[PDB]
DNA sequence: GGAAGATCGAAAAAAGCACACGCTGACCCGCGTGG
DNA sequence: CCACGCGGGCGGTAGCGTGCTTTTTTCGATCTTCC
RNA sequence: UCUAUAUGUCAGCGUGU
């Protein structure tokens, strides 16, 4: 279907083309010119050239490089064909599937906080703000502060005392997911309630640091929200600090 | 020695005792010799443009009837300055212009005398300058073509140690590599073989090569064997006995000579054998019949009375054969000696095994070696072969692999032809099979003599002769197929290739490199780097492990400390400060000789083969007085180690302490007290390093930050000296003394200097006065100070008060709590530069411009735009504002470039490129309006100089004519040419004035506008774009928590708490600490270099605090140069000598003044301060000696139990900053095929769920928490959809959905071919 | 110790990049000022390994990953599947050196079958008792040193394994619960100490240390004409056994091995019971 | 497509394929193909009269 | 980003990956080498019906 | 005494090479043909 | 000098490559073992 | 969340490991 290899715009007049649609384009050239070639009554020679060139094609686009020589692009590469975006380490399996990008989530880098307990974490404001916007819509929402959600979307651009006290409330035993880079083993990841800090640095337990194999040197961590009742119960039961 | 102004200003304490003698060289000079040789002009072809053309022209035709040849080539005036490259975007060249002789011979003569003559000036495109700081301008970027290191082209013997054949048996190869060709190969097959390969490709065996090279079996087995002559006697055929080829085996038959037995049957032969034998002058031997058979006939033997062979060349003899042979009548035969050990049998046995017979055999089967599915053509064979090594064109080898092929191969000539040889070939063939015979020793690869430095002008010079050929070939085509009439030597050739590749080489290559400007060390660095990736190198993943190691040929040539961290380790490194490359481009090193045990001052460079042989000491070795070492034992480096040896064994000596680190290693104080682990990351981390707001000057040095600054091209430097006309923020008038101006010259340097201008790190650059008006100059003296620079001194961070100890666990593993007055000072402010680029191109619907009026948007949004549609100059400017104001015709949608969400800073500069042809904004009108009223003011200033010198001039004349000095006095000062003397000398002298005068308003006229028509001139754009639009807005970062910040000595950390001044420990004075480091750090990390620089720092803030509290008091300034004098002069016999009494008694006043703040103190890398100097500096001071004072704690204020370890020390804030790195999101864009989340924070994108993320949720058990991290989150878009809708509603529930991935992967697979489907049932 | 020694004592010898040992070693400290020449010598240290710590987290990433996908597909799903069959447990001896005894190895597991104290044929613990800190202890008091306990592979639940055989969840007091992921977690927990390991390639006569009873085991000896003994086996293993009757040595003699003194002896520290001659086999 | 006659003792396959304006030679495996005199023949006789995609 | 299309090929071709991917799905049906399969699949070398 | 299977070392082909994040540049057909 | 529309390895009257490890498949050469 | 802002790869790097 085209919209698997979509035809994005350049944004300068031109268009960028994907691999898959130069292998697609060549295959039918060779198609019709094996048609016409057929239809003219063509000898055996030219024909059966015709023939074993457009194989060579169908090989290609189905997996380039397979047999033979690859197929080089406008830039001196072998192309990409529909076999190479299924295995490898950038295929679908590996890169869309077994791992994706997920919403609700941020990065930033922890500092240490002494007088976190050990079922506690660092938030910056600003960030739990940008992480929690659907639930504050809706606790606004529900108050009557706000009539619509572009009323609720300008009352939280905007800053207010009450954005921030419904912030305060939404996230009273809401935990969330900190989460290393390098995650070895399964206390890679660990659920915290948050408290909500001035500045933009996530405060972490000293306590925990060695289970996250994380030194306050420049290290970055990822929080991730879970926004369901089943996630929050599996977060607070399983996953806590305290648990562990 | 009377230091320089600059110096004086500020004299740094040097706590060095070895005395220097060689200066530190240029560093950025490696690369610009280098492109020197490329550019400069070389009567003799072997370097650079002049060699290339050499290589190729002259071109004949097909036909021998037309000649082109090059004569001459010549570099034209680049168009615009690097200045204005930069700033309009275009690259920096200069044009080529080159003499083209076009020769149409005389085709109806036979002698082929010259008919027609045309000689011609071509243009072959633009070759891209490098400027004078060791950078080139690409498309208005900083780029660096770094060195690299690679093999040099030769002969190199290896072996692998016993990893195949799977019995641990060593296979020996040998591998010819050429600058330009085929390599080759000669490799032994585990049964004794030897096999020749080409490019990589099938084995094949060498005597095929030996055999196409004309050689015949009998001369092969010359060559390569030695013959026993086996001569039939009267009896019992006794041979020419030689009694070295009895060595090492045992006699199964009783020897007879003379009738002594010396050996008998089945005894082993010896030494003492061989000896009586070699006594005994044993000439004849008898041989037993059966003896023969085992040897094998070395050359053809035919019979004359049947007229047929007896026997063909090497095959075993046999009974039957020798019978043949005595029935013959032939004498005497020949053998190939053979043996065990000492002479292997390979050539004979890889004779046997080839099926080739004949030369024309040989080639064809060379033939289908090298070109599978060809017709083997004897002729095509032929030729193949000989362009395959005797071909100049084909096969060249470089002067550097000659050179090394011969030293190799034991050849006393260093000097050869390009092309291979014969004996070449046979003489490495040879050298083989002595080292699989055991004699001799396999090359080293790591070893520095074996590997190369290639700069930038030797890949220029092979990228533009691949250029050259091209053309070349394009040329012989277009002269084959024209006529020999209407022919012009600039139509046959075409430019584009050259360009072509030029630009390629210079913009897309691996080595040329986005040049870092965070610093000068930065950039330093950068220009001082050898990359052993890049083409025809090593790869990253496949670079292997023993390569990265640090060889002990290193030693002065690369620094080990100074190397990358990561997957490139080992693999980049930095050149050493005094290494330096060789004719041939291997490094070198000075040293000093050291003769009849005197160390003499002569410095002579010895590369890595050289300095092997002679036996060198290490550099921090006592010397007394008259060079004499004082220990009988000296520790020295003979032959890759280092021993103990007597003071006549040496030869040479190490120069300084410096040589062995780079520059930024040799930047870090106390570099001895430090582990290699953290020197090696401190070095690196130097270099990311940012301005702040204002420069302090290191309180702890080395003496290499005025090297550093100075060498950079940051700061300004002073081309003449002289005396500061002018002095200005933004420009330096300086009036140059009378011996240095040039004749006719008015005698004054400008300099511009660059104010808030973005780096490529996205930092400022910004240039500073340092001299005031009046202030006498000399050459080389710094002017301005560039960033991170303090009086032409280094200044990468900022001095701050560190105490080591514990706060409530604030620290803990490596953070760091900073006071609030650090941040109330703005001591780590910095200033950060972001360019914005809005672009107008001509749309198929209608050509888009800007316009002030855009469809819905409100007039407080259009205040900050102006009528043009750009923002005013210095409005601040937040989130979401417009910046340029652009429409696209539907009528119209608005297209205005808007700044990003969560970007602010204040707009400072405007930029306005409009293509030729259309008409320019107001905009740009006011901006070419400034830049003419700026050159219009530097080229008046010249104008008003010599008007001014030529009416003085007239003046005179006109005075000494007719004295009337009163009425021009009275009369206005134009209308003094106007009047007229007497009909006399000076009428005429008179008049010349006035033509001078007019000539030069003209030749100012013709000058301007000039300039003006350059500042005018149109922009050069891409095609379908009529305008670009660049809008720069300054953002002041301030320290915070979060913030990266570090050390010289790899002690790193972030910010964790910005504390309140009254919170921080205060002293018995009162004073607070800024900083509070952990002391766990110190010993684990083995980094005690820092407690040393703290302590040192404490010190010199301790003098400086002395000095600061004498200067408050007014006293006298007898007591200030006794004061100085005395801490000037303390030390352990220091090289550094200081006299006051010759400071004028006014210098006196400005260096206490510059010495208030603290004294510079310099510490060599490895000739530092002891202990016992640092005590007695402190003693100095009103401080204790053992460097811990007793604080008290600010929030309580009860007593410390313990004293702590107090003092300045040197922090640099890192390029990480807090800001930079938050990010979060909730809903946003997708990504168009997989409807997953985009990535990275300028997309505003989300955190990816890896696989090891996935691994962790399955073994915490958790599935609700998985699912909706795979589908709801990311995927599902109709969950997407529920999950805002219920959030938004207040119900926390999820449906699975089905993710769109998994129907991508589906729809993938089935047009693949492969049906996949789900199933219901 | 180590870090202390450098700081304020010599460094000591170090190594080529090959692996040699340079002779003249480091009489510096860090504390005082090391010369051009020690540095540029500790460097090829340093130096090999940064490149071995930055080289072996891509074989150790691969491991895991290869280990995480061959164990993804096992989780409990029963709780007995009634085997008496198991692996037999003993503390493991080697040379002169005990590394980890039984308790340690036992800890936290289950019984194959009715461990009975040693010579009194008394079932000391039961058949399918969980073997917590207080059955250590009672094993370990009347000094039992073979146990037989449930393993996964000797588990019979097919697609996948019961509670029992895998025994302490490791991570909690009680046993595991099922549902839990054991694979993930187990190749999680071979795959985390990865980088801890390193990727580097880098006697005639047998020696008593203690005191104890001497047992031979497959052993076929003769006596001599001076009446030592030989053995002629190959596979003649040798155990010093203390007096509360657990093996606490373990050797394996070689072949043509002479005996100081036979079976069933005591042998004192520091005596020598069996010599060969490894150049030539008699 | 083209059909050339020539020997390749005279002229080498190489000068051929670096020929200006010729792509490749049509090769079925290591070999060049050769083109019988009979398929010469018949295309000498080959005259169509067709159209074109172009036309 | 559901609807598919095809191509009517004039000549049948053989799928790459059931003939390269190691062992040869139709050299081992067929009980003949690959090199065969590869010749007369390139116009090579003619085969028995 | 010739074929069959067999086996054994050697040559060729295939698959892999940790994770996460941030930044920059450099394209994202060229050319004979046509109007 | 403003589109344009199909083969494509590029360019040339040939050659370009060239520093890893492990596993799997097949082949030539022998061998060896017999019916 | 289809409310803004809705591309990809290659090369060079750097950071945490
Ligand atoms: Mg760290
Ligand atoms: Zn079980």
């Amino acid at each position: 279907p085209p919209d698997l290899r979509p035809l994005v715009p350049l944004d300068g007049g031109r268009f960028a083309t994907s691999d898959l649609n130069d292998l697609y384009r060549r295959v039918i050239n060779r198609n019709n010119r094996l048609k016409r070639l057929l239809d003219l009554a063509a000898p055996d020679i030219i024909v059966r050239n015709e023939k074993r060139m457009l194989q060579e094609a169908v090989d290609a686009l189905l997996d380039n490089g397979r047999r033979g020589r690859a197929i080089t692009g406008s830039n001196k590469r072998p192309l990409k064909s529909l076999a190479d975006m299924i295995k490898g380490k950038q295929g679908r399996f590996r890169q869309n599937l077994l791992g994706k990008r997920v919403d609700y989530s941020g990065r930033s880098v922890i500092t240490v906080g002494p007088y976190l307990r050990l079922h506690q974490c660092g938030l910056p404001k600003k960030m739990a703000l940008e992480l929690f916007k659907p639930f504050i819509y809706g606790k606004l929402e529900l108050r009557g502060l706000a009539t619509t959600i572009k009323a609720a979307k300008k009352m939280v651009e905007r800053e207010e005392a009450v954005v921030w006290d419904i912030l305060d409330e939404v996230i009273r035993e809401h935990p969330v997911l900190l989460n290393r880079a390098p995650t070895l083993h399964r206390l890679g990841i660990q659920a915290f309630e948050p408290v909500l800090i001035e500045g933009k640095a996530i405060q972490l337990h000293p306590l925990v640091c060695a289970a996250y194999n994380a030194d306050f040197d420049g290290d970055q961590m990822a929080v991730h929200v879970p926004l369901t009742l089943e996630a929050q119960l599996e977060a607070r039961a399983l996953m806590m600090s305290t648990n562990n | 020695m009377v230091y320089s102004y600059t110096e004086k200003k500020r004299i740094r304490k040097d706590f060095g005792k070895r005395p220097q003698v060689l200066d530190v060289p240029y560093l950025l000079s490696i690369q610009l010799d280098s492109f020197q040789k490329f550019i400069e002009q070389d009567p003799e072809g072997q370097y650079g443009l002049e060699a290339a053309f050499r290589s190729v022209f002259p071109i004949q035709s097909y036909s021998g009837n037309s000649e082109l040849q090059y004569v001459s080539y010549r570099l034209g005036e680049p168009v615009f300055d690097v200045q204005e490259c930069q700033i309009r975007g275009v690259t920096y060249s200069a044009p080529l212009r080159v003499k083209l002789r076009l020769v149409i011979y005389e085709r109806e003569a036979p002698e082929g005398t010259v008919k027609d003559i045309k000689e011609q000036e071509v243009y072959m495109g633009e070759i891209p300058l490098m400027t004078d700081n060791g950078t080139f301008v690409i498309n208005g970027t900083e780029r660096v073509i770094v060195s690299q290191l690679h093999r040099s082209p030769g002969v190199f013997f290896d072996s692998d140690k016993g990893k195949t054949h799977s019995s641990g048996k060593v296979l020996y190869n040998a591998r010819i590599i050429p600058y330009r060709g085929s390599w080759l190969d000669f490799e032994f097959d585990p049964k004794d073989n030897l096999f020749v390969r080409i490019d990589r490709r099938r084995k094949l065996p060498a005597t095929i090569i030996l055999r196409a090279l004309n050689y015949t079996t009998e001369q092969i087995l010359d060559l390569f064997f030695e013959k026993v002559i086996f001569e039939i006697r009267d009896n019992k055929l006794q041979m020419e006995l030689v009694p070295e080829r009895l060595r090492g085996e045992t006699a199964s038959f009783d020897i007879e000579a003379n009738g002594k037995v010396y050996v008998e049957k089945g005894r082993r032969i010896t030494a003492r054998h061989i000896r009586q034998l070699e006594k005994d002058d044993v000439k004849l031997i008898e041989v037993p019949v059966e003896y023969i058979a085992g040897k094998v006939v070395a050359k053809d033997y035919i019979d004359e009375s049947t007229g047929e062979l007896i026997c063909a060349a090497n095959m075993e003899l046999s009974l039957d054969l020798l019978a043949k042979l005595s029935q013959s009548g032939h004498k005497r035969i020949e053998t190939l000696f053979t043996n065990d050990l000492d002479h292997g049998p390979y050539i004979s046995e890889t004779l046997r095994v080839d099926p080739t017979n004949d030369r024309l055999s040989a080639l064809v089967e060379i033939y289908r070696m090298m070109r599978p599915g060809e017709p083997p053509t004897r002729e095509a064979a032929e030729s193949l072969f000989e362009n395959l090594f005797f071909s100049e064109d084909r096969y060249d080898l470089s002067a550097v692999g000659r050179m090394k092929f011969n030293r190799s191969l034991l050849r006393e000539e260093i000097e050869g032809s390009g092309i291979l040889s014969k004996d070449d070939i046979i003489d490495v063939m040879k050298k083989l099979i002595d080292i699989r015979n055991g004699k001799g020793e396999v090359d080293d690869i790591d070893h520095l003599g074996n590997r190369r430095i290639r700069s930038v002008g030797e890949m220029a010079e092979n990228q533009f002769r691949v250029g050259l050929v091209r053309v070349e070939r394009a040329v012989k085509e277009r002269l084959s197929l024209g006529d020999l009439d209407t022919l012009m030597p600039q139509d046959m050739i075409n430019a584009k290739p050259i360009s072509a590749a030029v630009k390629e080489f210079f913009g897309s290559s691996q080595l040329s490199q986005f040049m870092d400007q965070n610093n000068p060390l930065s950039e330093i660095t950068h220009k001082r780097r050898i990359s052993a990736l890049g083409p025809g190198g090593l790869t990253r993943e496949r670079a292997g492990f023993e390569v990265r190691d640090v060889h002990p040929t290193h030693y002065g040539r690369v620094c080990p400390i100074e190397t990358p961290e990561g997957p490139n380790i080992g693999l980049i490194n930095s050149l050493s400060v005094y290494a330096q490359t060789n004719e041939y481009g291997f490094l070198e090193t000075p040293y000093r000789k050291v003769t009849d045990g005197v160390v003499t001052d002569e410095i002579h460079y010895l590369s890595a083969i050289e300095e092997g042989n002679y036996v060198i000491a290490q550099a921090n070795s006592n010397l007394d007085e008259e060079g004499h070492f004082v220990e009988d034992l000296v520790t020295c480096r003979s032959k890759g180690e280092s021993s103990l040896f007597s003071r006549d064994q040496v030869d040479y000596m190490d120069v300084s302490t410096q040589q062995v680190v780079s520059v930024g290693a040799s930047l870090i104080p106390f570099l001895e007290h430090d582990d290699a682990n953290r020197a090696l990351m401190g070095a690196n981390m130097q270099r990311q390093a940012v301005p702040t707001l204002r420069a302090d000057k290191p309180l702890v040095g080395t003496g290499m930050e005025r090297a550093v600054a100075v060498d950079s091209g940051v700061t300004a430097v002073a081309k003449r000296g002289g005396v500061v006309q002018y002095v200005d923020a933004s420009r330096i008038v300086i009036k140059v003394n009378e011996d240095e101006m040039y004749p006719g010259e008015a005698g004054i340097d400008i300099y511009n200097l660059t104010k808030y201008t973005r780096s490529n790190q996205n930092t400022c650059i910004n240039q500073m006065p340092c001299v005031s008006l009046g202030e006498p100059v000399e050459r080389g003296d710094v002017l301005a100070d560039g960033p991170s620079t303090d009086l032409g001194e280094l200044a990468l961070g900022q001095n701050m008060r560190v105490a080591f100890m514990p706060w409530n666990g604030y620290n803990f593993e490596d953070s760091i709590l900073v006071s609030e007055r650090v941040v109330q000072e703005d001591r780590f402010t910095t200033i950060h530069i972001q360019e914005l680029a809005c672009v107008s191109r001509d749309t198929k619907l209608g050509p888009e411009e800007i316009t002030a009026d855009i469809p819905n948007v409100g007039e407080a949004a259009l205040s900050k735009l102006d009528e043009s549609g750009i923002v005013y100059i210095g409005a601040e400017v937040t989130g979401g504002d417009i910046l340029v104001g652009k429409v696209t015709p539907k009528d119209v949608k608005d297209s205005s470039l808007r700044v990003p969400n969560g970007v602010s800073g204040t707009v400072i500069d405007v930029q306005v490129f409009t293509r030729d042809g259309v008409e320019k904004d107001k905009r740009a009108l006011e901006i070419e309006e400034m830049q003419l009223k700026q050159a219009k003011k530097d080229l008046s200033e010249e104008l008003q100089i010599l008007e001014a010198g030529l009416f003085s001039r007239i003046r005179a004349v006109l005075v000494a004519g007719g004295v009337e000095a009163e009425k021009l006095d009275k009369l206005p000062r134009d209308r003094w040419l106007e009047l007229g003397l007497t009909d006399e000398e000076k009428q005429n002298q008179l008049e010349q004035l006035a033509e001078q005068y007019d000539e030069l308003k003209h030749e100012f006229e013709k000058k301007l506008e000039a300039k003006r028509r350059k500042i005018t001139q149109g922009d050069d754009l891409a095609p379908g774009v009529l305008k670009i639009v660049k809008v720069y807005l300054a953002v002041k970062r301030r320290i915070q928590p979060g913030d990266k910040m570090a050390g010289r000595h790899g002690n790193k950390g972030v910010i964790s708490k910005i504390n309140p001044i009254e919170d921080m420990p205060y002293d018995e004075n009162g004073t607070p600490v800024d900083i509070v480091l952990n002391p766990l750090g110190v010993p684990s990390r083995m980094n005690i270099g820092q407690i040393l620089e703290t302590h040192l720092g404490m010190a010199a803030k301790g003098i400086g605090d002395k000095i600061n509290a004498m200067l408050k008091q007014q006293q006298e300034v007898a007591k200030l140069r006794e004061f100085i004098q005395r801490a000037y002069d303390l030390g352990a016999d220091v090289r550094q000598k200081v006299d006051l009494s010759t400071f004028s008694d006014e210098e006196v006043m400005r260096l206490a003044e510059n010495l208030r703040k603290g004294m510079p103190i310099a510490t060599p890398v490895f000739d530092g301060a002891k202990e016992a100097e640092i005590k007695e500096l402190l003693k100095l001071g009103d401080l204790p000696t053992s460097g811990q004072i007793r604080l008290y704690d600010g929030r309580t204020g009860e007593q410390f139990e313990r004293p702590v370890t107090v003092g300045y020390m040197y922090m640099l804030k890192l390029n990480h900053l807090v800001d930079d790195k938050m990010h979060a999101r909730s809903t946003g864009s997708y990504s168009l095929v997989t409807q997953q989340p985009l990535g990275g924070k300028a997309q505003f994108g989300g955190q990816r769920f890896g696989e090891m993320e996935v691994w962790a949720l399955e073994a915490y058990g958790a599935a609700y928490t998985l699912q909706e991290m795979l589908t709801v989150k990311s995927d599902d878009v109709n969950g997407r959809t529920k999950m805002y809708k219920n959030i938004v509603d207040g119900n926390h529930q999820m449906e699975p959905g089905m993710p769109e991935s998994f129907n991508v992967l589906l729809k993938e697979i089935r047009s693949l071919g492969i049906n996949i489907e789900l199933e219901d049932e | 110790a180590a870090q202390i020694r450098q700081l304020a004592g010599m460094r000591g010898l170090m190594a080529k990049p090959d692996g040699s040992i340079i002779e003249t070693p480091i009489t510096a400290n860090f504390r005082e000022g090391l010369n051009v020449l020690q540095y540029f010598i500790s460097t090829h240290g340093a130096r090999k390994g940064l490149a071995d710590t930055a080289l072996k987290t891509a074989n150790s990433g691969y491991l895991t990953r290869r280990l995480v996908d061959v164990a993804q597909d096992l989780v409990v799903t029963e709780d007995d599947c009634g085997t008496h069959e198991g692996i037999m447990m003993t503390p493991v001896i080697e040379g002169g050196d005990v590394k980890e005894p039984l308790r340690d190895r036992v800890l936290g597991r289950v019984t194959a079958e009715d461990v009975l104290k040693p010579g009194t044929a008394d079932i000391l613990v039961p058949r399918n008792t969980l073997l917590h800190e207080q059955w250590c202890d009672l094993l370990e008091e009347n000094s039992v040193d073979a146990v037989k306990v449930r393993s996964v592979v000797s588990c019979d639940t097919d697609f996948g394994v019961c509670a029992h055989c895998y025994g302490r969840d490791l991570a909690r007091g009680h046993i595991i619960n099922k549902g839990e992921a054991i694979g993930v977690i187990a190749a999680q927990s071979i795959g985390e100490p990865g980088t801890q390991l390193t990727m580097r390639t880098f006697e005639s006569s047998i020696q008593v240390k203690n005191k104890g009873s001497i047992k031979l085991s497959n052993v076929k000896s003769v006596v001599n004409s001076s009446g030592k003994l030989v053995i002629t086996s190959r596979n003649t293993e040798l155990k010093l056994i203390d007096e509360f009757g657990r093996t606490k040595e373990s050797y394996k003699v070689p072949y043509g091995a002479v005996l100081a003194k036979g079976d069933g002896e005591q042998v004192a520290g520091g005596e020598t019971v069996a010599n060969w001659d490894p150049h030539t086999m008699p | 497509y083209l059909f050339v006659e020539f020997d390749p003792e005279v002229i080498h396959t190489t000068t051929i394929n670096a020929t200006r304006g010729v792509s490749h030679f049509v090769r079925f495996g290591a070999s060049p193909a050769i083109v019988p005199s009979a398929v010469i023949h018949q295309l000498s006789v080959y005259k169509p009269k067709d159209i074109v995609d172009p036309a | 980003r559901e609807r598919m299309g095809h191509i009517e090929l004039a000549s049948p071709t053989a799928h790459i990956w059931f003939l390269k991917s190691l062992p040869s799905r139709i050299g081992l049906l067929l009980d003949m080498p690959l090199r065969d399969i590869e010749r007369v699949l390139y116009f090579e070398s003619y085969v028995v019906i």
